[PDB]
């Protein structure tokens, strides 16, 4: 559901 | 090309880095929510600032005032005075993670962009939002002011790069170009300091170079290499070179006019997230999974 969390 | 490493911080993952204009300091904003201030001449942690919950992706010094700005996954844009060592105020307004924040080189503005699909411009003296640029249909991963013209370039997971006319230095903003070419999300964009060129970096493992006229814009060429997402890219300010950094654990240098590979620098086990250049010196910094490196090239 969210991306680019790193 | 040779890398002359001047300083390495060892830490948990770093996301953003900012060079002070006159002192030998960098701010490094961390995934753990802390902001570190390092003296890279001595290798000392001068201070640490705690004012966000979660990652701090955006970080930037003001060019002349003792201020820095930070932007976080808590959606806040924070303005700090590093001399008094105080958080001055928070610009809340964004409705999802902040990906970038920076000061304008002349006007009292802060630029930020966000997963909420907007780019926002704030006046830091009046502490209000003066512009909200809409149009992207997914996260805005990067936005930057042009150094001499009233333009902003932005990059989005919607697979586009946009150039915006900001007008309204004195509606406020209109999209001038929409650049399509990347087959996947775009993570970063940059203006060349003097030529009408733009660089972008994507989840397609590519760095692309684009050129602008007064009326048109198109893709020039592609830097091929990288074997994972390209996190960041920039133009070398003093040589005809392109720099990029990637989750494939490399920083790569390419010729600007040919896009041929010049040099690849690797780390054994650290993804790269961000690269920046000192606003006055030939000095570069890169953020990765294990900290930040500050270096010169040849």
């Amino acid at each position: 559901l969210k991306t680019k969390l790193l | 090309m040779a890398m002359l490493t001047k300083f390495e911080s060892r830490s948990s993952r770093a996301k953003g880095v900012a060079f002070h204009p006159t002192q030998p300091w960098i701010l490094t904003s961390l995934h753990n929510g802390r902001i570190q201030l390092w003296d890279y001449r001595m290798g000392t942690l001068l201070d640490r600032f705690d004012g966000h919950d979660g990652p701090v992706r955006g970080i930037a010094f003001h060019p002349t005032q003792p201020i820095f700005v930070s932007g976080g996954d808590d959606y806040k844009v924070n303005v700090w005075n590093y001399k008094s060592r105080k958080l001055l105020f928070s610009l809340c307004g964004h409705m999802d993670y902040v990906r970038v924040c920076t000061f304008h080189h002349e006007y009292p503005w802060i630029l930020s962009c966000s997963d909420d699909q907007t780019i926002r411009i704030w006046n830091w003296q009046s502490r209000n939002c003066i512009a909200i640029l809409t149009g992207h249909s997914h996260y805005v991963m990067c936005a930057a002011f042009h150094p001499s013209e009233d333009l902003i370039v932005s990059a989005s997971l919607d697979q586009t790069v946009r150039v915006w006319d900001i007008s309204g230095l004195r509606a406020d903003a209109i999209v001038k170009f929409v650049l399509e070419g990347h087959d996947r999300g775009v993570n970063w964009c940059a203006f060349h300091p003097t030529l009408p060129l733009i660089l972008s970096a994507g989840d397609d493992r590519l760095v692309k170079l684009w050129r602008m006229t007064a009326s048109k814009a198109w893709e020039v060429d592609t830097c091929r290499g990288h074997f994972n997402n390209v996190s960041c890219c920039l133009f070398h300010p003093h040589q005809e070179l392109i720099l990029s950094a990637s989750e494939d654990k490399t920083i790569r240098v390419w010729d600007l006019n040919r896009r041929t590979a010049v040099q690849t620098f690797r780390r054994a086990n650290d993804r790269f997230w961000f690269i920046t250049v000192h606003p006055k010196l030939n000095l570069f910094a890169a953020a990765h999974d294990s900290g930040v490196m500050v270096f010169k090239l040849e």
